[PDB]
């Protein structure tokens, strides 16, 4: 069991709409919940983000897939994002990360 | 690509060789030191080629195929070598037993040891690994590498001391005691993972880590629990190289994420690999957040109690365990598990009724008699030995009167250990007594359950061997 996160890196301008996808793979247990974290340039720590405002999340329990969309990029958005998935069996794991970088 | 190449480069030659020696010693416990050394060297040799050329022949084979093939060379009975992977490894696991006992080790005199430690330190430390590994086949391998380092340090200092023995022996006896206990806990973990699966181990770990990291979010604790479970599954299945590699990765992850985990990790994370891990595993509980709500809101009054329980039992019961344990570092883990069991049983019953809330509204009242049962049974025996003295005898009388079907000299060995429980744990304040007392006690009883399983003589003790109710089982018997 593991979480596949894509893409691994991204380039975009301010005002762009950007999407990150994660899939909970190689497990027979259904997806229960998801979490997203931001690691600011510097990278000594991650902080959990709230799915509100310009941030959207779509969850598809059938494919155990989930997506984070940032609708109108702002300078503070450029950072590294990590998804985390929890199965109904409490299995919990993290995607390898997405570097969101400005063009 | 090459699994051996990967681990060799991840672990480094010195740790690679050591872990391989342990793997071999834990499977082939009766083979002389000199045999293992050869196999190890051969295997290490092979690994070095794969590192240089990952395409080389046989470099794409699984670790169990490679090592299993090496072990099956040496001219305790084994039809395991007649089998192919993965069956073979499974057969090796089944024949691993801490029961087959070799004579006790007789230490040479200190002057001779120190001399050997000087003439060839590598072999001297190798012999240590070999000797512990073969006598304790379930010993947590990456932790044994740290014992070795502590062993080496004890000889590095004490060998120059005025009274070498006065310096050294207490260090070697302490190391021995910690090794016996470490080995006992791990054996318990392996039993549960091997018999039941992950569920019991993960409940214990959610409880334990929530006490230790009270400020971490539930998802963070959960992520740590998943990693820890993977580490221990590999170790218990004889994937020692993977086990050690993942443990190191877990230590690195924890150190990089201190802010989401605990404020008490700063020091641990500056230390070198082997002791960094040991340190993290021994770190003391952080302080809980100041203004936590009662548990009633989320677990009794919430309209989603039954819905949460139905949709993801393990998650909900895990959140209960987490929220409870983080508020109660003074409780033992087994107590926390009995409460979670009680709560689960109540939901399974009530969430079927027309008005569930009516049914489980007083569920927390059920917890009262549970929290008190260990609080007294400890207070009483702790006071009973605050007026009796260490020199153990009274416990010998009672426990033997319970089950006299077991060997006599073995029963005395247990009583001696029991006396060591109240020896140190009663010294600490009340809000730290249950943790060290009731948990260690439950481990001592596993040492009892396994030893008796080899030579069955009683039907009452074997019945005890639920890991949570193992105490109330033997503690109540008259």
């Amino acid at each position: 069991t593991r979480v596949d996160q894509s893409p691994s890196s991204l380039s975009a301008s301010v005002g762009d709409r950007v999407t990150i996808t994660c899939v909970l793979t190689d497990t027979s247990y259904p997806l229960y919940s998801t979490y997203w974290y931001q690691q600011k340039p510097g990278s000594s720590n991650k902080e959990q983000i709230s799915i509100s405002g310009r941030y959207s999340e779509s969850v598809n329990k059938g494919t155990k897939s989930f997506t984070l969309t940032i609708s109108s990029l702002q300078p503070e958005d450029f950072a590294t994002y990590y998804c985390r998935a929890m199965g109904t069996n409490i299995w919990t794991g993290d995607g390898a990360g997405t570097k969101v970088e400005i063009k | 690509k090459s699994e051996v190449a990967h681990r060799f480069k991840d672990l480094g030659e010195e740790n690679f060789k050591a872990l391989v020696l342990i793997a071999f010693a834990q499977y082939l416990q009766q083979c002389p030191f000199e045999d293992h050394v050869k196999l190890v060297n051969e295997v290490t040799e092979f690994a070095k080629t794969c590192v240089a050329d990952e395409s080389a022949e046989n470099c794409d084979k699984s670790l169990h195929t490679l090592f299993g093939d090496k072990l099956c060379t040496v001219a305790e009975m084994a039809d395991c070598c007649a089998k192919q992977e993965p069956e073979r490894n499974e057969c090796f696991l089944q024949h691993k037993d801490d029961n087959p006992n070799l004579p006790r080790l007789v230490r040479p005199e200190v002057d001779v040891m120190c001399t050997a430690f000087h003439d060839n330190e590598e072999t001297f430390l190798k012999k240590y690994l070999y000797e512990i590994a073969r006598r304790h086949p379930y010993f947590y391998a990456p932790e044994l590498l740290f014992f070795a380092k502590r062993y080496k340090a004890a000889f590095t200092e004490c060998c120059q001391a005025a009274d070498k023995a006065a310096c050294l022996l207490p260090k070697l006896d302490e190391l021995r005691d910690e090794g016996k206990a470490s080995s006992a806990k791990q054996r318990l973990k392996c039993a549960s993972l091997q018999k039941f699966g992950e569920r019991a181990f993960k409940a214990w770990a959610v409880a334990r880590l929530s006490q230790r990291f009270p400020k971490a979010e539930f998802a963070e604790v959960s992520k740590l629990v998943t990693d820890l479970t993977k580490v221990h599954t590999e170790c218990c299945h004889g994937d020692l190289l993977e086990c050690a590699d993942d443990r190191a990765d877990l230590a690195k992850y924890i150190c990089e994420n201190q802010d989401s985990i605990s404020s008490k990790l700063k020091e641990c994370c500056e230390k070198p690999l082997l002791e960094k891990s040991h340190c993290i595993a021994e770190v003391e509980n952080d302080e809980m957040p100041a203004d936590l709500p009662s548990l009633a809101a989320d677990f009794v009054e919430s309209k989603d109690v039954c819905k949460n329980y139905a949709e993801a039992k393990d998650v909900f019961l895990g959140m209960f365990l987490y929220e409870y344990a983080r508020r109660h570092p003074d409780y033992s883990v087994v107590l926390l598990l009995r409460l979670a069991k009680t709560y689960e049983t109540t939901l399974e019953k009530c969430c079927a009724a027309a008005d569930p809330h009516e049914c489980y509204a007083k569920v927390f009242d059920e917890f009262k008699p549970l929290v008190e049962e260990p609080q007294n049974l400890i207070k009483q025996n702790c006071e009973l030995f605050e007026q009796l003295g260490e020199y153990q005898n009274a416990l010998l009388v009672r426990y033997t009167k319970k089950v006299p079907q077991v060997s006599t000299p073995t029963l005395v060995e247990v009583s001696r250990n029991l006396g060591k429980v109240g020896s140190k744990c009663c010294k600490h304040p009340e809000a730290k007594r249950m943790p060290c007392a009731e948990d260690y006690l439950s481990v001592v009883l596993n040492q009892l359950c396994v030893l008796h399983e080899k030579t069955p003589v009683s039907d009452r003790v074997t019945k005890c061997c639920s890991l949570v109710n193992r105490r109330p089982c033997f503690s109540a018997l008259e």
